[PDB]
């Protein structure tokens, strides 16, 4: 086509979001993750993972308001995903990298998942 | 804006 | 903070939430503007639209699946600028600039006012 | 990647 493209649109929409999820506007979901509660958008989170893109293009979990991960999945590594999902950063620390690989596994984000793997066979 |  | 960012991390969210608009999963709104009708996510609408952020941040209208729009609101001008909201690329023409504008005038749009003030200044 |  003979379209223009604002270069920032992308970045400033994703900005927009996670200030929606700050103040709780418009949320839909509540992640459970064993004791702790994360309240998301359901397609911010299918347009990021992998697991959340089947969980709600599923005629009957879609409509859920409640979705409860695995026993083995760490909070503190789904709240580091969750953040990197609504901000592009990835809180990637030597304390946390096995907990965030493990959860950006389940949750089926690729890109996570390759840089986690090259910052470990780098301290081998 | 740019060209894409 | 330390952390890591992956540069096409928001394009992707992007483009996840307009495949998700192309086969309407988890639309939430439907746009009235004239004789036509647009599904959208309220989200999107609220990150690129001051006055779909008004609109749906009110205690009322948050409610609401149904937004009629004035209707001076050309169908096409809507169309191009919610083309823009899910993609970043915007379809400005000669025979479309006056429609566009006063669209995103209306919307609060104001990146996209910006540019068709200056396309209409360079012919003039 | 990145650092931003
Ligand atoms: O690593 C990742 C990230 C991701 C996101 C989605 N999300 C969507 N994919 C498609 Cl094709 N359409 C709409 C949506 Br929402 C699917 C798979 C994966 N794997
Ligand atoms: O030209 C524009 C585009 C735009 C978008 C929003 N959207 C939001 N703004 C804020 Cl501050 N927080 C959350 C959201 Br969603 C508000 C105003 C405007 N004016
Ligand atoms: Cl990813
Ligand atoms: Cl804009």
């Amino acid at each position: 086509d003979s379209c223009i493209q604002f270069t920032r649109h992308a970045s400033d929409v994703l900005l927009n979001l996670n200030r929606l999820r700050s103040r709780d506007i418009l949320t839909d979901v509540v992640i459970v993750v064993s004791r702790e509660q994360f309240r998301a958008h359901k397609t911010v989170l299918m347009a990021c993972s992998g697991l959340f893109y089947s969980i709600f293009t599923d005629q009957l979990k879609c409509n859920l308001s409640v979705i409860n991960l695995d026993p083995e999945i760490n909070p503190e590594g789904f709240c580091i995903l969750l953040d990197f999902m609504y901000t592009s950063r990835l809180n990637l620390r030597e304390g946390n990298i096995m907990a965030v690989m493990a959860t950006a596994m389940y949750l089926q984000m690729e890109h996570v998942v390759d840089t986690c793997r090259k910052f470990i066979k780098a301290s081998e | 804006w740019v060209i894409p």
